[PDB]
DNA sequence: TGAAAGTACTTGAGTAG
RNA sequence: AAAGACCAGGC
DNA sequence: CAAGTACTTACGCCTGGTCATT
């Protein structure tokens, strides 16, 4: 509806992409925080993450909470097909 | 072996070249002769030539085959007998009521304002050839031969075909102008609808054409050296069977595709040895695709997994190392079109309305769709939706159109492309009519009794239930992943599904289908397993 | 340069220690006299390290200063890092 | 292959294969990187009052002295004025050294790499000799002062009695000496650590021993070590760098190493001096003085009309003000040229750049002389229009006006510095780009100021611009810093850029390796790329060049 | 604004001045054809290209299955509820995300932006 | 840089081929000056008359003092406009802006203060 | 406009005064710290058809050690300095028997002018400085360390202490901005004092080649 | 279909009696 | 058996 | 003195099989 002003230094489309990436990354961060805070003190994933032997917080977040945004060339999954990412989607679907 | 899809117009944009937008067409005469004789139509950047370009970037030029330097496009058009600039524009611009395209093409006309006759234009082309002729007649004859035979042979190579060549050259310039104005997306590089796979058929044909040419050359040499004496001539003695036998044998054995004497210039890595460590390895080797691009390239784009590989190439199976993304493996359902002569489709189109390019006024082409068959522009049509419905009906019932023929209706660009070319990669998708599958319970009932009922896959396809969809018809197809969740009414997302997938597990290839619960793994681990399964032992 | 005016590191570098041990070990393996008493050790490297600790190696390291002059430092003069 | 033969000679000078001095002392301090460790300066940061309270050794209290020192030492300190003068001299020296730290370390980053760990060794001295902090010590503060002086004389990197060598020594261990004076201060040793005499002597001994063990070992092939220590992090760094876009990773390392003249993102960071630093409007105004804004960035649309007579005004909505202009003694009586170029300028771009039509007219008249008419709307109207004729009274005026319009819309340079595509403007969040100052209380403080990151590089023009800080406006292209500033400036800039590309991921490469690379480039007087042109250009031998990318060519030349 | 062709050879007409009559004449260069002009505008350079996209859109895109459709926005002409919407799909889209609607049902073909 | 000099030479070569004291009582400060090229003294008189009728309208709308000191006021205003402009077109633009400002002040109803 | 030109002239004079001071020439404190308002008041303000004609801006300085050689910084009015102006400058220098001089060009010098400037190299050393290069003091930049012109006795001591041939020292091109700032010819050595995050101070020496 | 960047070289070139 | 090319693969 | 061109270089190691030429 053209209610989004273009952020200084970026065009409208890049501003929208930044907003979407911010929302999805915030969601991934909060979901991962919730998953980490829900790990039992006996958890082997948590034991290895706190030990630092092999693992990371994002690994627990992906194996429990959400895998997250998938990026190709630093942007979201590009519109390889004609205005659609896969045939199963409608054209100009920028949804997550 | 992959190759760019011939007989198509692709408008690219080089990064820093002297050309801004370049439309290239690789033209082959139904694979009957010659590898390919491409044609370029570029737009000469923004920097002017001193005193002619003073706008945003103009002066369309044409790079013809067997011409040392570039030729302005208007000269090429006039060389085909279209002297008047209105006729040339009518071939280029389809509706003069759009002043922007006219403003974009005007400086190209201003470049060729000097040349104003057919013969002088042909001389202009000829004098720039490989070796200029001493006289005017030789230059004209050579220019005509270049224009007819080698420049765009797929549209035609028989004399009077100059009007068809003019229309197709105008189509290339029109695609170029669309890209320049921005009304068309620049054709995706790695888009898989722009790629054809040469299986053993086309490759052995490519070698056999050369070896038969050689056998004929040797037999003609033998006969000529035996006819100066004038005694007699014997074919059995003159024919050297070693040519065909040893050429095919060497090309399949060593892997260097071509003549033995040209090993360095020949393609290598084709015709490998079937690795027999594991059964999965044998299957993966028999179903493998090889992008011919050099493995030393540092550009990431030709190695990335394009979206168009969905259901055609395994998203996971690719060898690690410097050959990643360039050696690919087929999905389970992928089928490569074997070829079909496009005589019935042309006959049906001519009989079922359609107006050929010769017998239509150029002003009527703006509002009509353009029917392409195997890339050659066969004509225009006024009621396109009915044509697509009828063509789909024919293909489903498999009467005039074989099941491997693809039909695409570019609605936003008023084009219809029909492909019978061998090498297209297609997958079988269930047909969705209204919001329900055509795959009713009766079909599964007859397939459960597959034995002693003579009901097979071909009966299922011939009953209009499943349909082959290639990569560039998959764009105009809205696909339901599964029926039980997408066809049914809910908070509606799409109510116009045109096909449905049998099972989304057929995207994965042969070696990646052994992975249990692959959707839970990280994808690189699936690639590592795809590599490792061929090395397993059994 | 002469014995006086030695302007270099009084400490024995790790490379100097490595090469002096190697050369002395080869000398010992080649039936050279051992300056320190040995408690039944038959490894020439071990004898060499014993001599180095006891500061009884008959070797003078010639350190070439970049101008071309050289300083000769006896092994006994330098202070072992270890 | 650039620094394979670079080593530490027996005079502790780092030299290449042709005995060319690269570093006078290896890593500027003469100590190998295996022994150094992170330590805090403990004097750089704290305020003047805190510095005094923590290091002064107030000998006048007579109450805390007995609580911190044994009975006899308190009487000695209070009675003897020589001890008092030594203590005051120590504190004044600490104050001078603190100013030296502040000039050496602006931004107040106390984390430094120094050879021997003073705090850990003082802890070990406390524990080994069973120091009881609850009880007064038995160590004369003058013993601490004299001991640190003696250790200072005993810790030598550049030896000799020569005044030149004396100054080189004082420089090579200045940072460590300030660290020793600060940590081993009399006040800190009598109040905080509370060491004893034997513990203090042992501490001096171990400081000396560890410092001597740290000194670079002559024969250490420093060049190969530095090359490998910059290549090992290069393996792990991502090839991609991804609203400013600055290239990082292997591509940025490659641009720095090969002194590329055409980096992907030639940027320029610009600091504003006066009120423009703290004001958004003035910052935007200076930015409008920097970014290049040709006529195309301001024109709405340009069209050539046929206007046979000025009174005709073929454009209907352009009569009124026109008849205000042509009711004057102008050149209309002569054959005023009929063709007109009408340029409509966009209001949004006009008010974003604080431009006015008067200034565009001035630019047109300056770039095209008085022999070209340019009469404009004088704004205050719904449409911004400028009507230009070619008054002269064959190159017919239509084609000439087309070329004139193309030239104006391409290269009229209405405003700003050319080759500066886009100038941003933002308030930094990280502390490195803020304005670090020293308060009145002597404390380091960071003031947030407007800065401008510019794509495109024109360093000299931006530095010359009014209200732009010359002491802080730097760029990131090595070649332009070399051309504008010098070879030492390019040395420091290349060190900073390499540090950025390496440490963007939190990784750490010791300063001496970066220093040796940046020196082996900027030592022969010109920016020597680490490539076949510069490794094979030097005055090395044919056999050393023949191992690096040329072989037969080098041998043929030799 | 556009291109005006000659009536005899159909080659392009270039602008010219009639000195004796002081009027804009489109003169031909392949021949001697001269025509009185009415536009009085040789050239237009719309660099801002504030082009409305509705003229480009073709109503046949209404029968594209892949495009999305809303029943919430009815057509202004025929009042038909269903409408197929899509973005610009062309140049100048890097700073434009407005939707364009084409009405469904055969023979309406109405198109509008909201 | 080559394009700059090339265009400069082209413009010079294509444009080159294309090529009184105050009477008695001119109300202008340093009227015998030529800091603004091609600014005829008659042009200065005409601009002064436009300013003077503007001042007359301002008098009719705001009741200024009289014409005797309005002469000196116009002298000062024209001299200031002269010192704030360089080329003749710029002078005309500046006087137009000033007369527009004078009209704005007259329409506001407040006296035309300094 | 024209106040921009006056700001440029004031900043050029400030930078040239700092440049003369750094070479050791006798410049007053007020010459080194003169505000823009003070400069306009002293030199008339507007340069175009005004009191400062870019002549009379020339500054004559004398070295601290010997007030005989002196140094005369010029200010040509021609954007493209030619043979005639440098010739009259050299004549003026000779009449006062002053040796070293600067020529602060506006845009550039003609190739013949440059050849003539290098022609009288041992007789009268005249240097060239673009106006743009003099709008900032490059030595005041944070990246540019402190350069000090070493005397012959100091260079002899340096090569004695480290036992170095002069060509073993690091080099610095004579056209480097800082070398041009101090007017260092081939043969001199410049001491570079820079801070280090690992030592505190590292005095390098660079030989001008 | 889908390599690319620094340094060469390789050419034509360029104010008064 | 030899070095040349190619191919596949391991880290 | 610019505009044009051509040249050289592009991770390390390791395993097997195949083939044509000798
Ligand atoms: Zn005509
Ligand atoms: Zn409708």
């Amino acid at each position: 509806n053209n209610e989004l002003e273009p952020t200084p230094g970026n065009t409208l489309r890049q501003t929208f992409e930044n907003q979407v990436n911010r929302i999805l990354n915030d969601a991934r961060d909060k979901t991962g925080s919730s998953a980490q805070k829900s790990l039992s003190e006996y958890n082997n994933f948590k034991s290895m993450v706190v030990s630092g032997a092999k693992g990371s917080k994002i690994n627990i977040s992906q194996v429990i909470a959400v895998v997250g945004q998938q990026n190709v060339e630093g942007k979201r999954i590009p519109f390889g097909f004609k205005h659609r990412t896969l045939p199963h989607f409608i054209k100009d679907d920028y949804g997550p | 072996q992959e190759k760019m899809a011939t007989n198509t117009v692709y408008v690219f944009a080089k990064k820093d070249s002297k050309y801004a937008y370049t439309g290239e067409c690789r033209s082959c005469l139904e694979n009957s002769s010659r590898p390919t004789s491409t044609i370029w139509v570029s737009m000469l950047a923004r920097g002017g030539q001193g005193a002619k370009k003073s706008a945003i970037g103009q002066r369309i030029v044409a790079t013809l085959p067997y011409i040392k330097q570039e030729v302005p496009i208007i000269i090429v058009f006039r060389a085909l007998g279209f002297v008047s600039d209105r006729d040339i524009l009518e071939h280029i611009i389809y509706d003069f009521e759009d002043p922007e395209m006219m403003e974009m093409v005007k400086p190209s006309l201003d470049e060729a304002f000097v040349i104003q006759e057919q013969n002088v234009a042909l001389n202009f082309i000829g004098s720039r050839g490989a070796k200029p002729g001493v006289t005017k007649e030789k230059r004209i004859k050579y220019a005509k031969e270049v224009l007819q035979k080698e420049m765009l042979p797929h549209v035609g190579v028989s004399d009077f075909c100059e009007t068809k060549k003019a229309y197709f050259l105008g189509y290339m310039v029109h695609r170029l102008l669309l890209a320049a104005l921005g009304r068309r997306e620049l054709d995706d590089r790695d888009h898989y609808g722009n790629k054809r796979l040469d299986l053993a058929g086309p490759l052995l044909a490519f070698l056999f054409r050369g070896m038969f040419k050689n056998l004929l050359k040797e037999v003609r040499i033998y006969a000529q050296k035996f006819i100066d004496r004038g005694k007699d001539f014997n074919l059995e003695l003159a024919i050297k069977t070693r040519i065909i036998s040893d050429g095919l044998k060497y090309s399949l054995a060593t892997g260097n595709w071509g003549d033995q004497k040209k090993a360095h210039q020949a393609r290598a890595g084709v015709s490998q040895v079937l690795n027999r460590l594991t059964f999965a390895s044998t299957l993966s080797h028999l179903r493998r695709l090889n992008s011919p691009i050099g493995r030393d390239g540092k550009l990431a784009k030709p190695r990335q997994l394009h979206n168009t590989l969905w259901g055609m190439v395994c998203p996971a199976e690719t060898p690690e190392g410097h050959a990643v993304g360039l050696v690919k493996n087929l999905a389970l359902m992928a089928y490569i079109s074997v070829g079909s002569q496009p005589s019935p489709i042309l006959e049906f189109l001519e009989e079922w309305s359609m107006e050929n390019l010769e017998e239509i006024s150029p002003a009527a082409i703006a509002d009509a769709t353009k029917i392409f068959v195997n890339g050659c522009w066969v004509g225009i049509h006024k009621d396109p939706e009915q044509l697509m419905n009828t063509l789909r009906k024919l293909r489903r019932q498999m009467d005039i159109i074989v099941s491997e023929v693809s039909m695409i209706r570019d609605i936003r660009e008023r084009e219809i492309r029909i492909y019978t070319d061998a090498g297209r990669i297609c997958r079988p998708l269930l047909i969705v009519e209204k919001q329900k599958l055509l795959l009713k319970k009766r079909h599964i009932d007859q397939l459960k009794e597959r034995e002693y009922n003579n009901y097979s896959w071909q009966d299922l396809v011939a009953s209009g239930v499943v349909e082959y969809i290639d990569t560039l018809e998959e764009e105009t197809v809205m696909l339901a992943m599964t029926p039980d969740d997408l066809q049914e009414k809910e908070v509606a997302y799409c109510s116009t599904y045109t096909h449905c997938e049998i099972h989304p597990s057929m995207i994965l290839g042969v070696c990646a289908s052994i992975i249990p619960f692959p959707d839970h793994n990280q994808s690189p681990r699936n690639t590592y397993q795809s590599a490792m399964g061929k090395q397993a032992m059994g | 340069q002469a014995n006086q005016k030695r302007i270099t590191t009084p400490y024995m570098t790790k490379y100097e220690r490595a090469r002096v041990l190697g050369t002395r070990a080869l000398q010992i393996a080649m039936c050279a006299p051992v300056m320190v008493e040995l408690e039944g050790e038959t490894d020439p490297l071990l004898i060499a390290m014993k001599e180095l600790k006891a500061r009884k190696i008959p070797i003078i390291i010639r350190r070439y200063l970049p101008d071309g002059s050289y300083e000769d430092w006896g092994v006994d003069e330098l202070i072992i890092t270890d | 292959k650039s620094m394979e033969s670079v080593m530490v000679k027996y005079d502790a000078t780092v030299r290449n294969s042709i005995n060319q001095v690269v570093q006078l002392r290896y890593g500027e301090d003469g100590l190998a990187g295996e022994s150094v460790e992170f330590q805090n300066l403990a004097t750089l940061k704290p305020s003047n009052k805190a510095f005094e309270k923590k290091f002064r050794f107030d000998y006048t209290n007579e109450r805390a002295l007995r609580r911190t020192l044994q009975e006899d030492l308190v009487k000695d300190v209070l009675s003897n004025a020589h001890i008092q003068n030594e203590l005051e001299r120590e504190f004044e020296r600490m104050r001078e050294d603190r100013e030296v730290l502040r000039v050496i370390f602006p931004t107040g980053d106390s984390k430094v790499v120094l050879p021997c760990n003073l705090l850990r060794m003082i802890w070990n001295a406390q524990k080994i000799f069973h120091i009881n902090p609850r009880l007064p010590s038995d160590l004369h503060p003058i013993k601490v002062v004299e001991g640190v002086k003696e250790l200072s004389k005993k810790l030598v990197i550049v030896n000799g009695d020569d005044p030149l060598s004396r100054q080189a020594q004082e420089n090579a261990t200045l940072l460590f000496n300030i660290h020793l004076r600060s940590t081993l201060c009399s006040r800190r040793m009598a109040e905080e650590f509370r060491l004893s005499g034997e513990a203090f002597d042992w501490l001096l001994g171990e400081i000396e021993s560890k410092f001597n063990q740290a000194i670079a070992h002559p024969g250490e092939m420093v060049g190969a070590l530095a090359a490998q220590s910059l290549g090992e992090p290069a393996t792990q760094m991502t090839l991609n760098t991804f609203a400013k876009n600055v290239t990082l990773g292997v591509p940025r390392l490659k641009e720095l190493i090969n002194i590329s003249k055409k980096p992907k993102t030639p940027s320029l960071t610009v600091f504003l001096l006066g009120q423009s630093a703290r004001d958004a409007e003035r910052a935007k105004d200076i930015l409008c003085r920097l970014e290049h804004t040709t006529l195309r960035k301001v024109t709405a649309n340009t069209a050539i009309y046929y206007d046979p007579n000025p009174q005709s005004t073929v454009v209907a909505e352009d009569q009124e003000w026109v008849n205000v202009y042509y009711e004057m003694p102008d050149f209309d009586v002569a054959r005023i040229s009929p063709w007109l170029l009408r340029v409509e300028l966009d209001r949004k771009h006009m008010t974003d750049r604080k431009l006015t039509m008067e200034q565009i007219a001035e630019k047109i008249n300056a770039g095209f002389g008085d022999d070209l008419n340019c009469i404009f709307n004088d704004d205050n109207a719904e449409k911004l229009v400028l009507r230009i004729r070619i008054m002269n009274s064959k190159m017919d005026d239509d084609v000439f006006l087309r070329c004139i319009e193309s030239n104006m819309l391409t290269d009229m340079t209405l405003q700003g510095i050319e080759q500066i595509s886009k100038v941003y403007m933002h308030l930094p969040q990280t502390d490195n780009k803020k304005k670090i100052i020293i308060t009145e209380d002597g404390e380091f403080k960071a003031l947030q100021e407007w800065i401008l990151e510019t794509d495109g590089v024109s360093l000299m023009r931006v530095l010359s611009e009014k209200d732009v800080d010359p002491v802080r406006t730097t760029s990131n292209d090595i070649v332009e810093i070399f051309t504008v500033l010098g070879i030492e400036a390019v040395r420091k800039a290349l060190e900073r850029e390499l540090y950025h590309v390496i440490s963007f991921d939190g990784s750490y490469v010791n300063y001496r390796h970066l220093a040796l690379l940046c020196d082996t480039m900027t030592c022969r007087g010109h920016l020597m790329a680490i490539t076949r042109h510069g490794v094979n250009r030097q005055d090395t031998g044919p056999l050393m060049k023949c191992s690096f990318e040329e072989t037969v060519d080098v041998l043929m030349e030799a | 604004v556009g291109i005006r062709f000659c009536q005899e050879c159909n080659n392009m007409l270039y602008p010219k001045e009639d000195k004796e009559n002081r009027i804009l004449l489109y003169a031909c260069r392949n021949c001697d054809y001269q025509q009185e002009a009415d536009n009085s505008c040789i050239y237009v350079n719309k660099i801002t290209h504030e082009v409305d996209e509705l003229t480009q859109i073709i109503a046949d895109v209404s029968q594209d299955p892949t495009l999305p459709r809303t029943e919430d926005h009815p057509c202004q002409k025929c009042g038909h509820k269903e409408a197929v919407f899509f973005q610009s799909h062309s140049a100048r889209a890097e700073d434009a995300m407005r939707l364009y609607y084409v009405c469904t049902a055969p023979h309406c073909g109405h198109r509008w932006t909201e | 840089e080559a394009h700059k000099r090339e265009w400069n030479l082209f413009y010079q070569k294509q444009m080159q081929l294309r090529k009184v004291p105050p009477d008695e009582n001119c109300p202008l400060k340093e009227a015998s000056s030529r800091r603004i090229p091609r600014l005829t003294v008659k042009a200065r008189e005409h601009c002064l008359r436009l300013l003077e009728e503007a001042l007359s309208s301002n008098r009719q709308s705001t009741r200024t003092a009289d014409e005797a000191d309005l002469r000196a006021k116009a002298v000062e205003l024209e001299h200031e406009t002269f010192r704030n402009a360089k080329v003749a077109n710029l002078y005309k633009a500046s006087v137009l802006k000033k007369v527009a400002d004078i009209h704005r002040a007259s329409k506001d109803g407040q006296p035309y203060d300094m | 406009d024209d106040e921009e030109e006056t700001y440029r002239l004031w900043k050029i004079r400030k930078t040239i005064m700092q440049l003369c001071h750094d070479r050791g020439y006798l410049v007053t404190q007020d010459e080194l710290d003169q505000t823009l308002e003070e400069f306009k008041a002293q030199f008339g303000d507007k340069p175009s058809e005004g009191r400062p004609r870019r002549t009379d801006l020339t500054v004559l300085v004398a070295h601290n050690d010997d007030p005989t050689d002196q140094m005369f910084v010029f200010f040509p009015e021609e954007p493209k300095v030619g043979i005639k102006t440098i010739k009259v400058y050299c004549q003026r220098m000779q009449e006062e028997n002053i040796t070293r001089a600067l020529i602060v060009v506006q845009q550039g010098m003609t190739p013949s002018a440059k050849q003539s400037l290098v022609d009288m190299a041992p007789k009268y050393i005249l240097e060239q400085f673009l106006q743009q290069e003099l709008l900032i003091n490059i030595t005041e930049h944070e990246l540019v360390p402190e350069h000090v012109v070493m005397t012959k006795e100091e260079v002899t001591e340096l090569l004695a202490r480290y036992k170095l041939r002069e060509n073993q020292l690091p080099r610095i091109q004579a056209g480097d901005p800082v070398a041009r700032y101090f007017g260092i010819k081939r043969g001199q050595v410049v001491k570079i004092i820079r801070p280090s995050e690992t030592a505190g101070r590292y005095i390098t020496y660079r030989l001008v080649q």
